[PDB]
């Protein structure tokens, strides 16, 4: 629906191990978060409409539309991400601790 | 929330070394503060303490325990107010 | 955007709200640049950024950032209605 | 940081107080602006918003509160500082 379990652009539960990457030795912590993906189709349903009804920016296209915007495709994508804190070693091997944006997906929806 | 600030390399990286953190958070998340330090033979020498954003490793955490048995910096995160204030190794 | 690749880019593009239809319901403001992405994904020229892009050399162009807008305009029931929107200006784009 | 004066004629059906202070929010690289609105078809004029109002360039560096459209139903106007919105007046201007 808008999470997932093969179907309409919907939200991937997804676990991150970084020791699956290599990447524990620079990252302290965590050692691993759900980022999460969108995947899934982009359908039609709603007459009058491209992806979302309710995006005003969307719904200006799609009306400066219908009289430069032909070539326009519609992909399954994250609509709101999340920060998430980390602590790791940047390149010259000093500890930072950041809020790092846009980290996980929290939601997903077609363009 | 409020945390337990701690910077042991705030001469690089300009801050003041100590003092409290106010977390701030976006509407629907919970605040967590966290500790880190190392332990070298008996001795602890603190890394960093504040603020760490909604992490589900800290999830209902009255305690900052360290997640790792042996790692060169150890870390524990927790929930509530100054719940980083002192904190404990695994068994 | 360039003349060689199509890379994925931000488009200006102001909107007119005399122009489309629409200053009869909205008072405020007249138009603004709502821009637009164009162009081809993956990026091969030029965080999630990384673990994707990353997992993909080894396993769509859209808004990457935007800009809240306030408008005043009169709603259904004709009443005067004053709201701050999200996402309606877009300043930045990348690949998804 | 900006306070704006607060006014809703619609205070009923949205659930606000009628009459006060607005206190501004708005992320860290951006300017916040106060904004009046009213009406006046026939000498009397007829509040219906005075607020906050979000980072616009028709409002950047305007210290008083006036509407510029040459003659609309609904005057405008924006302005940058605080209580700027307290006083408002039409300046008509080509257009």
């Amino acid at each position: 629906g808008l999470e997932c379990d093969v179907n309409i652009c919907c939200k991937k539960q997804f676990f991150v191990s970084f020791k699956d990457i290599g990447w524990n030795d620079w990252i302290i912590a965590p050692s691993g978060y759900h980022a999460n993906y969108c995947e899934g189709e982009c359908p039609s349903h709603i007459a009058g409409t491209s992806g979302s009804s309710l995006s005003f920016h969307s719904t200006v296209i799609n009306h400066y539309r219908m009289r430069p915007f032909a070539n326009l495709k519609s992909c399954c994508v994250p609509t709101k991400l999340r920060p998430m804190s980390m602590l790791y070693y940047d390149d010259g091997q000093n500890i930072i601790k950041k809020d790092i944006q846009n980290m996980i997906v929290e939601e997903c929806g077609c363009s | 929330r409020e945390c337990i600030y701690y910077n042991a390399n705030w001469e690089l990286e300009r801050t003041n070394q100590s003092g409290l953190e106010r977390c701030e958070g976006e509407q629907d998340k919970r605040l967590h503060c966290y500790a880190s330090w190392r332990n070298s033979s008996g001795t602890i020498e603190l890394v960093k303490k504040g603020c760490w954003l909604d992490d589900f490793n800290c999830y209902d955490r009255q305690e900052c325990v360290a997640t790792e048995e042996n790692p060169q910096v150890y870390f524990c995160c927790c929930e509530g107010n100054f719940c980083n204030e002192r904190f404990t190794h695994l068994p």
